[PDB]
């Protein structure tokens, strides 16, 4: 009865040269007991992806709560929300529940349609920013996650390398934990093109 | 942990995986979950890795002396009760284990006994233990006849292990199968379930709930 | 409550709930229908605390009716499981939550395709071609890992829901006193009598 | 109420070639949120080219190197100068940890050397005197950060043959002393950056046929 | 405790109290075992010394250890009776532990056992 | 903590030690416990630093408020005002408070108010947690209508002896003296009061 | 299972090129009062170490017995006691050692933390720490309680590695020991103005410095602090 | 997290670490702990991360307004007391502790306010799990009538005490200088003392690696 | 463990136990022979905590066995069920106490007569005409109370535990396998095998 | 309890109040405090009342045999055994006790035993939930080298006041002198040393 290891899962976010990539894996358990193997946990609004991990019920409020607001954004200032701005607004609304957060761990991921600037950040269930020039990682196999990131990561990779790097991130640090992995999906974004592959890994 | 046997027309066949758990953190991936205690018996392994560890190796000494001493071999029956007699020595210190003692002799047949820490021992054809042992009956249950060649048993061990390594989060790493005859354990490989999922999955056409 | 169950096949969706109804150590009753229609075409199977469980199920079932007679249509599987998910969503945060988890299995008329949803309480809704609440999943996931295929017709369905109930018959502690099937398709919501 | 226990932080790791083994560990020693010490040595030569480290309640870590480095002295008394082999060892460590099963060394133990064909080797324990031989073995604080690295860069975990499809594998190779330095290195610097117990310097002791050599790297030190 | 070394040896390489206890032996009444191609017959002499006896509840000089095992003896008859109790008490010991009854090796090797260990602990004859 | 509030013949001093604690670590030594609500009405504060700071600001709210409409408040207002807070609020304040203020038609006055929120008026007061160890000394050594130099030696031989035995108290003693002249402050250093 | 009475807070000590210095306060409080003034809890062993306390006083006493009936122990029997067979630094800590992890492993432990200070018969220093879990550590400056936290960052600045032992003078060292102090008054609720100070020299021997008292405190500045934020007078 | 904060000669200094925890593992190894009240009022904060952050955030933007509807620039005394009266009313469940320093049309000043909303008044302060470190080192080196550039070096290696010695606190220095008459200088890594070594090897892998089983291009546009 | 049941008729005792052996939520055996014959005309059942019954069980019957090897003589069933409840009554404040509950059906044939004792782990011993221990007993003895008479035969026995076998059946939460019948009466202990 | 013993020069003084308590229930207002363990080796207990008694009666066993065997035991050697017994139990005892007798080579001394069974060799002691609010004034009006008459009203004053504040101490002040010239019983009782 820990909120936000009862259904497990991780993502992961890096930049590199020109580009950013964002992965998460597709388990959704109840404790011991695998449930879907089809469980994504990145989503987008317009070229803005959020990744969430912890509690499935809060991962799938929250993404239907910044669609409704991020819909409205749009309609409102007429163009599309910016990463740092959606950064922003995470925050905000994660902080409202203060005394009764969301269970989760958000992880923004895009680039700057104006600038061109590569954009990730990481956030507590309680709207703390963490961003950061590299990586960033969430979920219940962080510290594996931290620790393949950490060695394997350098900068300004191309967006096939990235992929490679970000991929065997995921997959070893999932592969250390029970209750992440069962499939994974890999997000490569560039300034106007976006590709999404889903890796084999194993599935036990 | 998973681990099974059971009894059929050409013998026991035994399997068990082979992962090490500490809470969600994954330890180990090659955990070796049975014990050869002699030619013509086995013992498998579920819940404190150290004490079902150092109690089976304990026990294997007990039945060797008890051939040194009664130029025999200890009968399944007595190896058992062996360790049971011992767990409910200590029971109410905490000890955590599900073992099951599989072997063949002359005056038994092939035997099984299923021996946990709270002191339980029973006589039986099958039995599965662990945290995914729920995983393993629900296949083994559902395709289990005592007429099974030697062929089809060593797979259906194989897969139920298989099923419980998927579904149940501290389950995995590989399967480590055995056949036991009127002439010992027979050992049949190690199988990674990294390819061993797939290539049941391609051949069989189940596990449709995964992505191809 | 305790065991409800349900498979998704190629034209139509399975639910088996158990008919049990144990209070202490009383079996009260062993002819209880863990459903309700929602709609023509969507099924909801319950199981959790006492009391809460027909609350939610019923309560649902009149918001779906009332929608059903404002619009003069019918919801979609997804949309009816959409709704049921944020009930639970907001309930899991009140002074006194829902203990109810669902089941919803529904044929989508504008789609052509039979659709299963597992819900809990906590608001956990996933899609899938057979699903589980409680300790029943724990037998019959890797079963159905094993036996089902995605094109099986209702006729094998209903063999691969039979070797489920022989298993949890087997291997369960409790006597939950055989299960109700019903059918979810193209025609409707109709009820097995013989299992 | 007295808690016989504490937690001294840092982290170990211990890597097997053909002909050699590694183990490793940071020289950090910690209570709570202040530093004991920088250098305080906790992985050490235990003759028969043994070498252990026992890492987590140093009190215990301590007690247990003790106890077996003793255990060393009388089997050589006791078996006419006999060489322990790695495997005897390993044994004989369980049974010092499972003779306090109801009150156990707070420890997470690895021992690496060369098995009696000559090959390098790496066996752990847990707490309670539960052992494994492997290539790969990280203990202690960090042993979740690095642990993943090492199954990706030493047994090649989730790496296939470019242009296979998946389908074949990266192929098993012993690596070189230099090759696994630098893995170890790389780990701990890693470590080091994102836990807060891990730092100030790194000890390696390296077994060969020839015997126990030391190698000592700067970590960083907030 | 009362510690002293009754059996010991003497310059000749005997143990006199053992070979004394030999003598007790030579003084019992006498018995026989004979075993045929599918039995064993166990006789004994009953001294007729002693007449107004009643031998409804008179000690029998051959004793069930187990169902399928039986002890004859020669010689102190408080003795016997301490080794067939002991050889008794480990026949259902046996049965517990081993799930099966003793041989009669084992039971002769058990109750030689008993009586190897009286003659070498000290206090006792 | 160690305050005590002494009445004389032209008027009154406050006197405080200057230690706030965090277990056994000094979060500031320099600390100051004598606090103004109104021109000559002060008070000494003991308890929790927040609790009795959040008073103190409310009070000198209403006495600023008072003194708008009504002119300059009595002491026993002031220390009625305190009481208000302190009283209703009992379940989540730790806080003593010694309440003293100098009137021309009154003189000199001390209120003690500790934690359950009654009003004590007395000749003079002491508080805190070192207050203990001076009981003794102080109903030994106080006595009516004394003269400025020695109400000020009262004081800092009093606070200087629960400094010594309290480590909760420690640093330098201050003083404010409240007469018919004005406001004084006056701070001692231990290298004076440790070796009196 | 105990709980501490009497005690005594930080102990601190550090490595200069010919030996090792540490001192200690001479406070035995009792909860909050601070109630015995006299306590000395740098004890001598030899000529060659002092050992320094703190924690529960009952137990620093049953300590002190110990440490002197382990000097009559060892001079029986031994023609040498006073020369190549007197007790060293090292002998003296690992029996404390043992001692103390005995005692938390029987459930009843020495409620202290102790760090042993020498010089060893070929010149080396000796500094070493154990506690009431057993616990040891070494490091070129060692401290207790608050001291780990004080004093310890401000001796590092002196000597933060092994090679600026040599390049640390015993009036340099002294110095950042008696300013460790100061601050440990300004700063440590349970700490008092007079302590005692040993340095143990390969050269000049055990000195023993008694009733040394902090100054040169800075207290001017309070003056200029009035109310707790907006209060003006 | 160490913070501080030191008055000198014509204004005020304040500081802080840049690292970030959750347990023993560092989650942000450059946040920023320094914070923007009003342009010339600034706040380092130690405690909860999203307390600090959104209660400096909700004072900074009433201070604002204030400003705005005073037609005056903001005072510290000011958010001296929005902040403690706001903490206070959450009874210290917004762990928010905080060294408050700045310039105004009254002079310089230096506060710091604790997660239950009592406040200090100053000349040198200093906050967080590394405080004792770095108030060590202020005690020791403190004096009356510092300069700025005197000022500076004390409060940064006031900080770097903290870095060093406590395991709450690593990575860089942050100073901010508010002085009067002046534009504050919000100094950004003031120091980076923790740079990381050269990695012993690129662990860029061979394409085509990562066993691939679909692909496909995901639609951004509208 | 769980049920255990006892009736005594005119010539003979007849138990009845379960047979399901269940830990957690799976049933790990169905055949379960929950008895040891004690003497040639003594039968013992038992239920209650795993390992300390069959433990117990043993031990009492390697003890009855040594006993009747030592006299060449079986002891009574009053004999033997006070040597049983002595043990209990010494277990129940020992430092671990066995938590068994028995019954013990023989037949006296000094006496001609059948005999049922039911005896709990506390030691409580009482002669009864029918017996139950734990939950069994809640729906069982109002049963008994009914249809049962002191001069039954065997037969009518067998089908008034059928009678009651029908009613935990229909009645208690769990699926506890049936049962296996022993008869005990002046030819000794035979067990039914079609039940 | 408020306890104390007193060094002066001509040797030492114990003094003790007569309150033994049950809560607020006072089941002995003559209580005698003040015991001998040997002639010329007395102690004043505080704390538990079973505790106390049994510790000074094996004290008192231990002396005697001491005495039997090597003569007149040092009032060293007295609370040795005392620290012995308090050191050695200290998981289940409540006793605070101070120890004082009379040599001719060391003249007047006092040892006090706080609650672990640590002592501390003291020109004067106080102990007892009372002597928490005498440490300002003993501290304060000690001298060495006293004479009896300075010595019995420094006692007779300090616990005066120890009495006056603590609720658990109370009745009559019992003192016992020890000197070359023998021993001594003083009473004192409420009547005079109130209104000191
Ligand atoms: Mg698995
Ligand atoms: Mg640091
Ligand atoms: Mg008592
Ligand atoms: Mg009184």
């Amino acid at each position: 009865s820990d909120p936000s290891s009862i259904n497990g899962g991780i993502v992961v976010a890096m930049t590199g040269k020109d580009c950013v990539a964002i992965a998460c894996d597709l388990r959704l358990g109840s404790q011991s007991l695998g449930v879907s193997n089809k469980f994504e946990k990145i989503f987008h609004y317009g070229h803005v992806f959020l990744g969430i991990t912890g509690l499935a019920t809060d991962v799938t409020t929250l993404n239907e709560m910044f669609r409704y607001k991020t819909n409205l954004y749009k309609l409102k200032e007429e163009r599309a929300i910016e990463p740092e701005t959606f950064t922003q607004l995470v925050s905000s609304s994660l902080y409202e529940r203060r005394f009764g957060p969301y269970f989760v761990g958000p992880v923004v991921a895009g680039i700057n349609s104006k600038s061109g600037k590569p954009f990730i950040a990481g956030f507590d269930l309680i709207g703390c920013i963490d961003e950061a020039k590299d990586f960033i990682v969430s979920g219940t196999a962080s510290d594996q996650l931290f620790g393949m990131c950490e060695s394997l990561y350098e900068p300004n990779l191309e967006p096939e390398d990235l992929f490679e790097t970000i991929s065997q991130a995921l997959l070893n640090a999932a592969d250390r934990d029970a209750l992440s992995g069962w499939g994974a999906v890999v997000y490569i974004i560039k300034k106007d093109e976006v590709v999404k592959r889903y890796l084999k890994m194993r599935q036990d | 942990t998973t681990t099974l046997a059971f009894r059929f027309q050409g013998g026991i066949i035994v399997a068990v995986d082979s992962r090490a758990t500490a809470g969600n953190w994954v330890a180990s991936q090659t955990v070796k979950k049975v014990i050869e205690i002699n030619p013509f018996l086995l013992g498998t392994m579920a819940g404190g890795a150290a004490d079902c560890q150092f109690w089976e190796t304990w026990l294997g000494s007990q039945c060797r002396l008890h051939e040194l001493r009664e130029k025999e071999r200890i009968s399944v029956a007595a190896a058992s009760k062996i360790l049971s007699n011992l767990v409910y020595q200590y029971k109410g210190a905490g000890l955590s284990m599900g073992t099951m003692i599989c072997g063949y002799t002359r005056k038994e047949g092939p035997t099984i006994y299923y021996v946990d820490s709270d002191g339980t021992r029973l006589k039986g054809d099958i039995f599965c233990v662990g945290s995914g042992q729920t995983f393993a009956y629900g296949v083994l249950d559902s395709n289990y006849k005592w007429d099974l060649s030697v062929e089809d048993a060593l797979y259906l061990g194989k897969r139920s292990i298989l099923a419980a390594a998927h579904r149940d989060a501290y389950s995995g790493g590989s399967v480590n199968l055995y056949h036991v005859t009127e002439d010992g354990w027979i050992y049949h490989g190690n199988h990674d379930v990294g390819e061993l999922f797939w290539k049941v999955k391609e051949e069989e056409g189940s596990f449709n709930n995964v992505i191809g | 409550m305790d065991i409800i169950l349900g498979i998704r096949v190629q034209d139509s969706v399975i639910l088996a709930s158990s008919k049990a109804v144990t209070r202490g150590i009383s079996v009260l009753k062993d002819s209880d229908d863990k459903t309700r229609q929602l709609s023509p075409h969507t099924l909801m199977s319950f199981a959790g605390e006492a009391g809460d469980t027909v609350q939610f199920a019923e309560y649902i079932q009149a918001n779906i009716q009332l929608y059903s007679i404002r619009e003069d249509y019918e919801l979609s599987p997804q949309a009816v499981s959409s709704f049921v998910r944020q009930e639970l969503a907001k309930s899991i945060r009140s002074r006194r939550p829902y203990q109810v988890n669902v089941l919803i299995g529904g044929y989508d008329k504008k789609k052509n395709k039979p659709e299963l949803y597992q819900i809990d309480y906590l608001g956990t809704k996933v899609e899938l071609p057979y699903g589980a609440h409680g300790y029943s999943g724990f037998y019959t996931f890797s079963l159905l890992d094993h036996h089902y295929r995605p094109d099986m017709t209702t006729e094998e369905g209903l063999d691969l829901l039979k070797l489920c109930v022989q298993e949890l018959e087997k291997r369960m502690p409790m006597d939950f006193k055989g299960v109700i099937v019903k059918i979810v398709d193209k025609d409707g919501i109709r009820q097995v009598d013989d299992f | 109420q007295f808690n016989p226990y504490g937690d001294n932080g840092g982290t170990i790791l211990g890597i097997a070639g053909e002909d050699f083994a590694v183990l490793a560990g940071d020289t950090r020693n910690i209570t709570d949120y202040s530093i004991n010490s920088r250098y305080e040595p906790k992985v050490f030569d235990c003759g028969d080219n043994i070498v252990m480290s026992a890492n987590g309640f140093a009190a215990d870590g301590d007690a247990l190197v003790k106890r077996f480095k003793n255990s060393v002295k009388w089997y050589h008394f006791d078996h006419n100068d006999k060489k322990l082999s790695i495997n005897s060892a390993a044994r004989n460590i369980q049974h010092l940890l499972y003779g306090k099963r109801f009150f156990p060394y707070y420890v997470h133990t690895i021992i690496a050397g060369l098995d009696e064909d000559g090959k390098g080797a790496v066996y752990s324990f847990d707490p309670v005197g539960s052992y494994e031989r492997e290539q790969c073995r990280a203990g202690g604080a960090a042993a979740s950060l690095i642990m993943p690295f090492l199954d990706n860069q030493v047994n090649f975990k989730n790496q296939y043959e470019p242009g296979t499809n998946g389908k074949v594998k990266k192929p098993l190779k012993y690596l070189s002393v230099e090759e696994v330095i630098k893995l170890v290195r790389d780990s701990f610097t890693s470590a080091t950056e994102r836990h807060i117990q891990v730092g100030d310097g790194l000890e390696i002791l390296i077994v060969t046929k020839d015997g126990v050599r030391k190698e000592f790297y700067e970590l960083k030190r907030d | 405790g009362y510690d002293r070394a009754l059996s010991i040896f003497s310059p000749d390489g005997h143990i006199f109290q053992v070979e004394y206890a030999l003598e007790a032996v030579k003084r019992g009444t006498c018995a026989v075992g004979v075993k045929g191609k599918n039995c064993v017959v166990l006789g004994c002499e009953r001294r007729s010394t002693l007449k107004l006896q009643d031998t409804r509840i008179t000690p029998s000089k051959v004793s069930k250890i187990d169902s399928h095992v039986v002890l004859s003896f020669s010689g102190l008859n408080a003795d016997s009776r301490i080794l067939i109790e002991k050889a008794r008490v480990e026949a259902q010991s046996h049965r517990l532990t081993l799930e099966d009854p003793v041989t009669v090796e084992y039971l002769t090797r058990y109750v030689a056992g008993v009586q190897q260990r009286y003659t070498q602990s000290g206090g006792v004859r | 903590t160690s305050i005590m509030a002494v009445t004389f013949k032209d008027g009154v001093i406050l006197g405080a030690d200057s230690r706030t604690t965090t277990g056994a670590y000094i979060a500031n030594r320099v600390t100051d416990k004598l606090t103004r609500v109104h021109d000559k009405i002060w008070c000494c504060r003991s308890g929790s630093a927040a609790d009795t700071q959040a008073i103190a600001d409310i009070v000198q709210y209403h006495l600023e408020l008072y003194t708008s409409q009504y002119g300059t408040p009595s002491t026993e207002t002031a220390a009625s005002v305190f009481k208000e807070l302190c009283y209703e609020n009992k379940d989540n304040l730790t806080a003593g408070i010694i309440v003293a203020g100098y009137d021309d038609k009154n003189k000199g006055e001390v209120y003690t108010i500790p934690l359950g929120g009654s009003v004590h008026k007395l000749p003079y007061a002491i508080a805190g947690s070192g207050s203990t160890f001076i009981y003794g000394y102080c109903d030994k050594n106080f006595r009516e209508n004394m003269s400025k130099e020695e109400t000020v030696d009262f004081i800092k031989h009093s606070l200087s002896q629960a400094i010594k035995w309290d480590g909760s108290s420690g640093g330098v003693i201050r003083m404010v003296v409240l007469t018919a002249a004005g406001v004084e402050r006056l701070i001692f250093y231990p290298d004076e009061y440790e070796q009196l | 299972t105990q709980q501490p009475i009497v005690t005594g807070t930080s102990v601190i000590s550090m490595k200069y090129d010919n030996g090792v210095i540490i001192a200690a306060d001479n406070l035995g409080s009792y909860g909050s009062l601070l109630r015995f003034n006299g306590v000395e809890r740098l004890i001598p062993v030899g000529d060659n170490t002092v050992v320094g306390i703190s924690g529960d006083i009952s137990d620093m006493q049953h300590i002190e017995r110990l440490l002197k009936d382990l000097v009559t122990e060892n001079a029986y029997d031994n023609p040498l006691a006073d020369a190549e067979e007197a007790l060293e630094p090292s002998y003296i800590f690992e029996y404390l050692a043992t001692v103390m992890y005995q005692r938390r492993s029987k459930m009843n432990p020495l409620w202290n933390a102790i760090i042993v200070a020498g010089v060893q018969s070929n010149g080396d220093q000796f500094l070493r720490y154990v506690n009431l879990l057993g616990v040891t550590y070494s490091s070129p400056t060692l401290a207790t309680g608050f001291g780990a936290h004080m004093a310890n960052p401000l001796l590092r600045k002196v000597v933060d590695r092994e090679s600026d032992i040599p390049k640390t003078t015993v009036q340099v060292a002294e110095e950042a020991i008696v300013n460790a102090m100061r601050v440990l008054y300004y700063r440590d609720a349970r700490s008092s103005r007079n302590f005692s100070l040993a340095i143990i020299d390969k050269n000049t021997g055990l000195t023993f410095k008694k009733n040394l008292q902090v100054e040169n405190m800075k207290w001017d500045f309070a003056k200029d602090i009035k109310g707790y934020g907006t209060q003006k007078i | 997290t160490t913070i501080v904060g030191v008055k000198f000669n014509n204004g005020v200094v304040i500081a802080a670490d840049t690292r970030s925890t959750q347990g023993p593992i560092v989650a942000d190894k450059n946040c920023a702990k320094l914070h923007r009240i009003s342009p010339k009022i600034w706040c380092a904060g130690a405690g909860t991360a999203a307390d600090t952050e959104a209660v400096t955030q909700l004072i900074g933007s009433n201070i604002e307004l204030h400003s705005l509807y005073t037609s005056r620039e903001p005072r510290v005394v000011s958010a001296l007391q929005m902040l403690k009266q706001h903490l206070f009313k959450y009874q210290g469940h917004i762990g928010a502790y905080l060294i408050v320093a700045g310039v105004d049309p009254t002079g310089s000043h230096l506060f710091s306010i604790d997660a239950h909303g009592s406040t200090d008044v100053g000349y040198y302060l200093s906050l967080g799990s590394g405080s004792l470190a770095a108030m060590a080192v202020l005690e020791s080196h403190w004096k009356q009538d510092l300069t700025k550039e005197e000022a500076i070096k004390l409060a940064s290696d006031a900080i770097q005490a903290g870095i060093w010695n406590d395991l709450g606190s690593g990575s860089n220095v942050d100073v901010c200088v508010m002085e009067i008459g002046k534009d504050a200088e919000y100094l950004r890594n003031y120091l980076t003392p923790n740079v990381r070594e050269e990695k012993q090897k690129s662990y860029k892998f061979p394409r085509g690696t990562t066993a691939v089983l679909k692909e496909s291009i995901v639609n951004i546009c509208d």
